[PDB]
């Protein structure tokens, strides 16, 4: 029927979000279900020419109390099952985009949608100009593990060279150990570089 | 000019701003590019975080401190300025 | 999302530990932080600065755990053990948690994190050998398992009660138990007309 | 079970069983005949989002649910013998939800109680399993086949605080 | 005999930052645990920032004479509690934010809703109002130009009740929360009115389940599991905080 295609699409959203919340590391998100997503508005647009008819119908006035009322009642329990179908699916891979912003972008464009790309940079900006202004003392992209240890031997996981601190300049030679705060190279973890000492 | 006196501004102003990394070299560009006026110039201060926006914005790469692209940006933006003014 | 999904409902064991660590403890100073009337300052802006800044060597003072771990990782600051720490108070608890399966002893909610990070940590400062404290504490930690075994055996839908439970216990606990009592509410609702 | 809820979703979109209390023609389309009137005591199974709506509306209501294998008194009477053996995933994966919704829809303190009681028996069997954790196993494979697609997300929730309990205090 | 306990304290009777520390840390806890948004206390927000920025600029200033007693560690614990304060303040402020977004429709509703006790803007922040504002119209913008285009108008609206399921989502006022009995906020327990003499000697206050219509007693010092909505007077009270 026309709502088994939202429904499939909602299964597909719960299949990724189990998917999420299994690997705690974010996965390059699902590519989004065009498909289904079309084929659900072609029903939608199908059944809205049907609404039309029946209230042709009902201008016509043959059981249109009764028969015609039933009838525009379930075409639209039907759009309203699929728009609330769609609704979850897009909510779902917007707040995954949302988290991968708060991940990344604050310190696999094909799998989203242009739209969902317009907003996961829109939702960028907007994380950028949060911390741009009041509360800008607190860098609001940075990490929400408590600040457990305050200093951390660092080494490089990868050769990246000379990094910045708050007064040096550290090379990053292949496996080369280091002895500092752990808030000054919060960052170069972010960024990969530098892993457990 | 002056790179050093800069150096935690500079530092400050763009790795706090985006996580982008500063070359002690794409610094003493900076530094170059404020001397060029022949007082302090606060106002290049600005005129450096709306250079380094741009170029985020544009380039949208890290490292960009390396300057071999900076010094590009910084004419770009000097230009903007200028149609700006 | 801002909050993690594990997150949404109970908190982390990394921030019950924070929570611990924002408790204070007593430790003894080696510095004279104290100045004779014949310099540096903490300032704290969260927390007392005039203890450290009057502390001296060998006197006893109180401060925040986590700032008195992080004079512990010096040689200056040795951690004063909790009295309750303690291998007859320990026995005490044990012989407490027997006599009254119903009724937990009177530990701290943060009696097993805190026990933890002194092993990790305030091994040395302990008069009694460390094993024996970890090995009393593993009797009371199994006891009160069986306890909460018990009453989750008598688990009702309207409230519950835990008194002496530890903290650590009681956020490991919340999820199944609010689930678990939460879907026995719903039932109950959706029986009532 | 909210609107966005993709899991509510589903299980509206599970059919019952259902007898026609009315004659619509036009609505042949539910029959699956293109051009058959429907007819009063046939009978059809129906999307739970629709044949809860046809029966709490219709005054007659519009159809009436007949009752689901799913409520049978013989998969009632496996539950009172061992809640934890019954398959309710293989029932349905929404089980427990479909069953508060029938509750909801008639008040049945009975079945309320029976379902009460299984799931405290599954939920203890689940504890057991997520307290078991690695310093996959045939017994909670089993367990997790017999156990519904939600209990399947309870416990995976459940082991996996229990988990990240163990490896925080086994690592510094 | 004789006691003269009241004459020997009557002898010895002859804004803390700290304790705002405290007071935020506790707003926190109650807003991580609370499914309500608590209400947004400017005062003491304010004064912990303004206290943060002049713990900043003195912390710059001995860097800079740092770098022209001198001991470091003073100012390592100053950096390390600032970065502790941030912390807490920025996860409360996600928190508070995550909250928003989950009830921006009810938010909408509750701004547009005269009838209701508190103003949109005394609940929330000034930057956290221009935030709720301007994500509900982006995505208003966002879902209108995807669906409702197509949707007929009469179903268009997207907070409309008239759906099954009411598309407002609101914070579920009746669902389970833990909570500790902090006791009456004044030091007397029998000044407070709720607070009244349980069965052992033991100060208890007694609270209500609407569905259940049942009434039970909260022992002060005491940790309980109840239902938000019925906590949310002691909450309000401050005589329970939330775990």
């Amino acid at each position: 029927m026309y709502g088994d295609l939202g429904n499939k699409l909602v299964l597909e959203a719960k299949r990724t979000k189990q998917l999420y919340a299994r690997s705690n590391q974010d996965v390059n998100l699902p590519m989004y279900h065009e498909d289904i997503i079309r084929n659900i508005l072609k029903e939608v647009s199908n059944l809205r020419k049907n609404t039309e008819y029946l209230k042709e119908q009902q201008q016509l006035g043959m059981l249109d109390d009764k028969v015609a009322k039933c009838q525009y009642f379930v075409t639209l329990l039907c759009m309203e099952r699929n728009k609330r179908c769609l609704l979850a699916y897009q909510r779902l891979r917007t707040d995954i985009l949302d988290s991968m912003a708060w991940n990344n972008n604050g310190l696999d464009t094909n799998n989203l949608s242009h739209q969902e790309q317009e907003y996961l940079k829109e939702y960028c900006d907007l994380i950028t100009d949060l911390k741009s202004g009041d509360l800008v003392d607190i860098d609001l992209s940075g990490s929400l593990v408590p600040p457990s240890d305050v200093f951390i031997d660092v080494r490089v996981l990868k050769d990246a060279g000379e990094i910045q601190t708050e007064y040096g300049v550290f090379n990053l030679i292949k496996d080369s150990q280091f002895f500092v705060r752990q808030s000054d190279v919060e960052r170069l973890i972010q960024q990969g570089y530098l892993q457990k000492i | 000019i002056q790179p050093p006196l800069l150096r935690p501004l500079a530092y400050r102003v763009l790795s706090r701003k985006y996580g982008l990394s500063i070359k002690s070299d794409g610094l003493s560009a900076l530094a170059e590019f404020v001397g060029t006026n022949i007082g302090a110039n606060w106002r290049q201060g600005p005129a450096t975080i709306k250079f380094l926006e741009q170029f985020a914005a544009v380039w949208k790469q890290q490292e960009r401190g390396l300057f071999i692209d900076q010094s590009g940006v910084k004419e770009v933006i000097q230009e903007m300025k200028e149609r700006e003014k | 999302m801002s909050l993690p999904a594990h997150l949404q409902q109970t908190f982390s064991p990394e921030e019950i530990q924070f929570i611990v660590e924002n408790e204070p403890i007593k430790i003894f100073p080696r510095i004279t932080t104290r100045q004779k009337i014949r310099h540096t300052r903490w300032q704290l802006i969260t927390t007392d600065d005039k203890a450290l800044n009057n502390m001296v060597a060998m006197r006893s003072t109180e401060v925040v755990l986590w700032i008195a771990l992080l004079l512990k990782q010096q040689s200056k600051c040795s951690i004063v053990a909790p009295q309750w720490l303690t291998t007859k108070e320990l026995d005490r608890k044990i012989q407490y948690e027997k006599t009254h399966p119903d009724r937990f002893s009177e530990l701290p909610w943060n009696w097993l994190v805190l026990a933890r990070i002194l092993f990790n940590k305030a091994k040395d400062d302990f008069h009694d050998p460390i094993h024996e404290l970890r090995g009393k504490i593993q009797d009371l930690r199994e006891i009160r398992q069986i306890k909460v075994l018990k009453g989750l055996k008598y688990l009702n839908e309207s409230h519950l009660q835990l008194d002496n439970l530890s903290l650590l216990e009681i956020n490991e606990l919340r999820p199944f138990i609010t689930e678990i009592m939460d879907k026995l509410r719903e039932i109950h609702t959706a029986s009532l007309t | 079970m909210g609107y966005y809820d993709i899991d509510d979703v589903l299980a509206d979109g599970t059919e019952f069983p259902c007898k026609f209390q009315y004659d619509i023609p036009g609505l042949g389309y539910l029959e699956n005949n293109p051009g058959r009137p429907i007819t009063k005591n046939t009978k059809l199974s129906l999307p739970l989002w629709l044949a809860r709506i046809l029966a709490i509306v219709g005054p007659v209501p519009f159809v009436e649910l007949l009752p689901p294998d799913m409520f049978s008194t013989k998969v009632m009477n496996a539950i009172k013998t061992d809640p934890v053996a019954l398959d309710l995933h293989s029932i349905n994966s929404h089980f427990f939800s479909l069953a508060i919704k029938w509750i909801m829809l008639f008040s049945e303190k009975e079945l309320a109680n029976v379902v009460s009681e299984l799931l405290l028996q599954r939920a203890q069997e689940l504890n057991h399993h997520a307290s078991s954790l690695s310093i996959t196993n045939i017994a909670t494979s089993t367990f997790l086949l017999k156990l519904e697609e939600m209990e399947k997300e309870i416990y995976k929730k459940s082991h996996e605080s229990y988990k990240d309990t163990k490896r925080w205090m086994f690592k510094k | 005999d004789i006691n003269i306990d009241d004459i020997l304290a009557e002898l010895d009777k002859e804004v803390s930052p700290q304790q705002d520390f405290s007071d935020l840390m506790k707003s926190w806890k109650n807003e991580r645990c609370s499914p309500e948004l608590l209400p947004y206390p400017h005062q003491l927000m304010k004064r912990l920032l303004n206290r943060i920025s002049m713990q900043s600029q003195l912390i710059e200033n001995i860097s800079m004479g740092f770098l022209d007693n001198e001991s470091k560690l003073p100012l390592l614990c100053m950096e390390t509690e600032l970065e502790r304060l941030k912390f807490v303040i920025r996860s409360y402020i996600r928190c508070r934010l995550s909250k928003i977004d989950k009830f921006s429709l009810y938010l909408r509703q509750l701004n547009e809703d005269e009838n209701s006790l508190i103003s949109l803007t005394d609940l929330l922040s000034k930057d956290e109002i221009k935030y709720h504002d301007t994500h509900s119209l982006i995505w208003l913008k966002l879902v209108n130009d995807s669906i409702l285009k197509y949707m007929p108008e009469e179903l268009q609206a997207i907070n409309d009740t008239e759906g099954s399921v009411n598309m407002i989502d609101e914070p579920d006022w009746n669902k389970f929360v833990f909570i500790h009995v902090n006791g009456p906020p004044d030091g007397k327990w029998n000044e407070d009115p709720l607070l009244q003499e349980n069965e052992f000697g033991k100060p208890c206050y007694t609270v209500t389940i609407p569905d259940l219509k049942e009434e039970v007693e909260l022992t002060i010092g005491s940790i309980y599991v109840m239902r938000y909505e019925v906590i949310r007077d002691l909450l309000r009270d401050d005589k329970v905080a939330l775990i």
